[PDB]
């Protein structure tokens, strides 16, 4: 065989290679090193991600290379396409695509900067995959809730509250209006808070406030753990609490963990929320990293039975058209391309449930009729701070919040637009609740900064 | 006792009733009434006002089983129910009318 | 050793044999290959589905092949009566049944057609198996239920219902008079439709029910599945809820899972309703397959407390002889042999508990009359859209169909003849009941 | 709503619709009770294996029909074509297959015969599916043979035997050139011969053969059993006395223990060889049943690593040209349609492994050349009754037949008409191998009528 | 509250109730005559009013005891059983006085 | 010691020989050369020599290198492979070389 | 009657409380018919005669034994050198 | 090295082996010829001299394998056996030849 060095390109780009139905595709924007051809960078890139290394191997003669190579089939501007057979990974694995697609091929001296934006997943490897264990129309009908978002919050200080006083604060926002509430993600088992403690003590709170208010109550026990077998115990025990609910937070847990819990949730009859703890680590600049839709199909693809996806008005960091394409990508059955809106590929979901949105991060009343109109009804919206911020604590807050999202849906019902109208029907519905008022005059200066 | 979507609200009147059944019928969905005088978390199936008004063409229809069946059952409350045979469930439920006694306690 | 090819008939046929109390006798419908005398196609049988094969093996001098070889021992017509020493079956395993009897012998060139009429099990292999978990009158005292057929209903659609709208339309069934209603054979764990949240809704509809009602009630909760584990899974989860049932589809789950759902449901207390889902694609035909009495017989030898027998006014084909020979193979104690059912031996059952007979599709309230003339109070009787294709709904169907059902029983009890009467009793009992007449009139030309 | 029974057509019956590439596709051959129209007979079928009954009811209203409903889209011919969608089926579950498709429709009176010729799965639900857990390639390395059809053999008496003799007749064929030997699909555990006692035994002769002749064997042990527990038990056992094989007759156990002990054998590390006993119960007659190319299908879907095919020229009925689909079916990545075979559609493995074809029962010497020309390598070839009932035995039996094949195999790769000199080649080989001679000899007027 | 076979129909007169009994002794069936002021799903064990009555011969001597059980306890709920040792079970059961 | 395909055969001539390396070339496939002295069952791995010849052209440049393996371990067993990278198996393995003693038993 | 499987039953039943009443002063029961009925639900031995010889390998002679004795006192190296005479002298 | 049964008694005469495939014959059970150079307890399935003699007569015939057997194995153990196809199993077995 011809032993040395070649270029990436002699085998690994291929302009006229045509994509099966059967390819995972890939759109990477690219930096080169200065100097460094587009083509060339983009062929190590496909190589170095599926069967080839830095010279020509004798091995490589005892396999069929032109079934199992990934191949860079098109460069546009500074975008590359790659395609990838579907005998290269491993059925199920999320972790076995991150290993391949990002496993090495960002830390290239010849490709200064690497973005993944987006990720087609065939239906061949789609299935493979089971999905949420719930879904948003399932999960509705366990809560027997329709007909608007679904209300919920963080439980503040993050950290430094005894179980007892935890369970307090939950007990008061529940019976405040509030759907749900959570355990911050960070919260987990600690000297000052320990989960078997919490565990115990929110249940109590839970089912109180149930039988109050007559509505059905759910709280997002964390069960993030140090280890797997610890985080499946904190999920059993959640579950013989009657809990409606677990929380994990998948990417500090990992995927290998995560699937572990998933699988665990739907044999107990929990259902997963799914916290994106680390997210912004990856996914913060456009010049490097993966962009959060490619994080978001494979969470849907695991299954997640809701994510959070950013509130764009809040205090994180969230542009209002990647936001709608994170939303459909996890609620619809198919979703065409948009590049607009980071979609360089449609999706195909092939019957696997929808995820719930979840909008948290910064937000009070003034914000319900932006959330309302980019999401619809089918989301939850978190209010933490602007739960337990209320001048009069966390009841009154509780109510504030349900009163603003439920004022808000009455008037789109109507036929009212609630963009041109959001302030003057939140002052309208101040008028008969006195809690909301509060909430209003308190907030009314606090905004952040929009992109669209 | 709060029974979910709008009881948050002021009570609704019939015009507010009316517009929220305008809503669902405009959008192709299936308006329905359903009843009970046990209202709570325990109770995932209230009683039918007759079937599911497949054939309801305006919401003046569903107001005047929404009469009939508040003049039946004074006592209990009745709740509209729109639903969504595509996506197979329901996509706005509301109390319309709540006995006397809920509210004065 | 003499090597070589021998006709099967040497060996195989010997109508001089007398069979034993203890053999297990089978009788076969033989359509030879034109030119194959039915004496050698028979010993082909008899052979391949015991120790022979197509020529002679040395080993066969290791053994005593006089102890151990099936035996043709009588021809009448085209049936080959074919009797198989005890010692060739495995205890308890109907399994190991099918391996011998219908293993191979239906696919060779000698034999064109082929079909299993009847067996007679012998006591002494009856005895390896414990029969239904439950069976018709302890069955009858769970339910405090005595006096009258039962009431059933299949839930439609057959599938794309929401669990949530499925247990809705349980809760309107029973709440209405049936005393249970079912999942749909093909209605298993589904995107549209899973299996948990299915059980949660359903078991709230029938306490909902038996509370309103002040009657017990059950729903057949379907746990067929992929693997045996996740059938046994969904047992479990019935039992955890407080169910008096689940289902299964004995035959596309197979007998093997079979076997372990039957002993699991006896350990968790459930009983056990048993669909036979794909019969009909090897008993319809006369030529070729099993006969639906065999089917029956390894059901009630595996533990089912019911299983479906067919309407014969339905919309499914039955036989009217054939169903009056198995409702009595899965009830009674002893079965004599009758030709005019195609009742080929005396079936001995030695203790095992009856089996319900379920007639089910297609029926609807004019069929009452000759349902009760047919199968006793001894039975099911399912109205899936019979229930759900009332004018006004799943409730007042139900009490149509129970109400006609009880009317029914009562004329008989009173010495009326209940079949040329039977338009009269159900008029008369519809003066009462607004839903029974508004059933009649829609279904009074529907026939089949 | 309108209640009333109306004709199935109207529901049913729908040949402007388009088939969905997730959409299961059935070819059934209707034969409709004289009187009743092909169009409502197909449109029944339709109907009560998806989600129709007899009349009308109030629940349709409930749901979609129109993405849930099966529909003849096309009747062409005594065949009606039948479109169902995805959704309708239980991931993974053969037992739901058959729960709809050959559910109730075969009894129905207005149609007085049935039979389902074939079926497309599509590639959203095969892959749902984990296929064989072995395959051709893989088995061949694990035994160490390429470059020939194997050898193999049924143990007879079918019954009677007492374990040491069974072990004894193993020992003989493996030490005498067999690849391979197996339980009779009704040798499980009987009065004569209980299975811990064979098992044991056996591979004491399979351990002594491989050692003797250096060449890797294997037996197929049977661990079929009235219960899938005791199934689970005995392939256990197999894997702790270190064979490479189970058995298993899939269809008499059923779909659903099948699935279970193909999970554990992978788990085991064992080869799977599947037995289709029962089979021609539902595939003999062409105007009602199944044929057998749906069941080979079901079974590459579970995940036997082997199946009997057929032999066509032996003592079981197989024609030539449904034989040579349904070893395509089995062991191909893709295979397009050809009713000329009874293939009505397409199939796509979308990388699903490839089952052994196994050819068994009545066939001798002579048949080998036939057998090499029909199948090729890529089989197993087994000789029961050609091997034992050799005039010297088993060891002489079973070098006569391996003598056999690879002489075919010789001639065929020197360029040699196979056919045309078939018989030729075996008599050169004869005069090197006298065991072959006396085979010959035995069985030169043994035949059975052949169909092409 | 329904209380199983006959419930659906139209409350049974006298006349109707004694034709079920003659029902019973005309198959060569056991009648018995059980009470109970707790009628519901919870109970399967109703008070016997006497033993059955293994030696009835006449459907009036049944009814002379559903009088007298009806007498003496007219706060409960009264069925007539009929029973067969040979299935060993009950082979009729039903309402037929309601306090 | 038997050694899988074509050892029930009479031991074959390099004429023989040659006729399977051309079956083997023909086709495509790639033709190897392995030589041990421990057959048998536990030995997956035989001692390769040279590399899989992937760019043989003609089967008497295959002859020579088995010429040349049998003159330089004239104590082993050598074999004839033939590869497929297409299926990444192994398409026909033979024994084309047994030592003295193998025959003299 | 009697329970399958279980010889406990059997005596529970034939041998229960039969021996002791006082209008039989004595009984022996000495022999029982088991139908082939009841056997089937028994396994009977877990090895057999047959293949116990197969598992030993040996045929044609009655097989030889004998108990350790003292019956009681012996240490567990002790016992297992008498052991050790007595098999490597034949038995 | 022990070979089982009559493996204690001095080893056997062609005579006294004659007398052993007697007692196989006159009691219908089927004489057999096996051999190996690999005893001890390890073994358990010696070689086939030919298939057990089911068509034997006559002890002759039997002694004359024996001694075609020990001529062609004359490094080889050889044991006479007995065979029950009605027991399936052997009924007795004993070493004729020692190398
Ligand atoms: O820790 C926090 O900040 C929160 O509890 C918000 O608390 P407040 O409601 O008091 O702001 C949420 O975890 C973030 O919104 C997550 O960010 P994202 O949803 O973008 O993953
Ligand atoms: O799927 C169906 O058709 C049914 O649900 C009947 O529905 P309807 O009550 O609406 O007719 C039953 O499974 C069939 O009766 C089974 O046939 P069999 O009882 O002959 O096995
Ligand atoms: O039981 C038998 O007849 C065999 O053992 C053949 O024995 P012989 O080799 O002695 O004929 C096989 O199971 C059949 O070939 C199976 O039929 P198929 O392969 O068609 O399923
Ligand atoms: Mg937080
Ligand atoms: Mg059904
Ligand atoms: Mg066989």
């Amino acid at each position: 065989y011809e032993a040395g060095v070649r270029p990436y390109r002699e085998t690994y780009y291929d302009p006229d290679y045509e994509p099966k139905d059967t390819d995972l595709l890939c759109a990477f924007r690219i930096t080169p090193k200065p100097g460094v051809p587009m083509e060339e960078a983009a062929a190590a890139v496909a190589a170095e991600s599926s069967t080839g290394t830095w010279t020509e191997v004798w091995s490589n003669l005892l396999t069929d290379l032109e079934r199992y190579k990934a191949r860079c089939y098109r460069i546009e501007g500074d975008v590359a396409y790659i395609a990838y057979p579907l005998d290269l990974f491993e059925e199920g694995s999320i972790v076995n695509i991150m290993s391949s697609i990002v496993g090495n091929v960002f830390g290239f001296k010849a490709v200064q900067a690497l973005r993944l934006e987006d990720m087609r997943i065939p239906v061949a490897y789609l299935k493979t995959f089971p999905g949420p264990p719930t879904g948003i129309q399932v999960e509705r009908d366990r809560l027997n809730k329709y007909g608007r978002p679904l209300l919920g919050g963080t439980i503040k200080p993050k950290l430094g509250l005894s179980a007892k006083n935890y369970a307090r604060v939950v007990y008061e926002c529940l019976r405040g209006g509030l759907d749900t509430t959570k355990d911050d993600e960070n919260l987990n088992s600690q000297p000052f808070n320990r989960w078997r403690d919490r565990f115990l003590y929110v249940m109590e709170a839970v089912r109180k406030a149930e039988a109050e208010t007559g509505e059905r109550k759910g709280h997002w026990l964390n069960v993030t753990a140090g280890s797997t077998e610890e985080m499946l115990k904190r999920a059993e025990f959640a579950a013989e609490l009657g809990s409606r609910y677990i929380m994990v937070d998948f990417l500090t847990a990992g995927f290998a963990a995560f699937a572990s819990v998933r699988r665990r949730a739907e044999e107990l009859g929990l259902m997963l929320h799914c916290h994106r703890a680390m997210h912004a680590v990856f996914d913060r600049q456009p010049n490097h990293g993966i962009h959060f839709r490619v994080l978001a199909k494979w969470l849907r693809m695991v299954g997640g039975d809701h994510v959070h996806t950013g509130t764009v008005v809040g205090k994180l960091e969230g542009d209002r058209a990647e936001t709608l394409g994170i939303a459909d990508l996890l609620r619809e059955d198919y979703v065409p391309a948009d590049p607009g809106r980071g979609l360089f590929f449609d999706q195909d979901w092939a019957g696997l449930k929808p995820v719930f949105p979840v909008a948290s991060g910064g937000i009070h009343v003034w914000h319900v009729p932006d959330l309302v109109s980019i999401f619809g009804d089918d989301a939850f919206f978190l209010f933490g701070g602007g739960t337990h911020g209320h001048p009069r604590g966390s009841r009154a807050g509780a109510t504030a919040n349900r009163v603003a999202v439920e004022a808000v849906v009455q008037a789109r019902n109507e036929g009212r637009d609630i963009l041109a109208e959001g302030r003057e029907i939140l002052e309208e519905a101040a008028r008969s609740c006195p809690e909301l008022r509060e909430a209003m005059e308190l907030w009314g200066d606090v905004k952040f900064e929009v992109e669209a | 006792m709060h029974t979910e979507t709008f009881s948050y609200l002021p009570p609704l009147t019939d015009e507010e009733i009316k517009k929220q059944v305008e809503y669902i019928l405009k959008n192709g969905w299936i308006p329905g009434i359903e009843y009970t005088d046990e209202p709570g978390p325990h109770n995932s199936y209230w009683s039918f006002w007759k079937l599911p008004f497949f054939n309801a063409e305006t919401a003046e229809e569903v107001m005047e089983e929404l009469e009939a069946c508040r003049e039946a059952n004074p006592d209990c409350y009745i709740k509209i129910t729109g639903y969504d045979n595509i996506r197979q469930g329901q996509v706005l439920s509301f109390v319309a009318y709540r006995p006397h006694h809920h509210h004065h306690h």
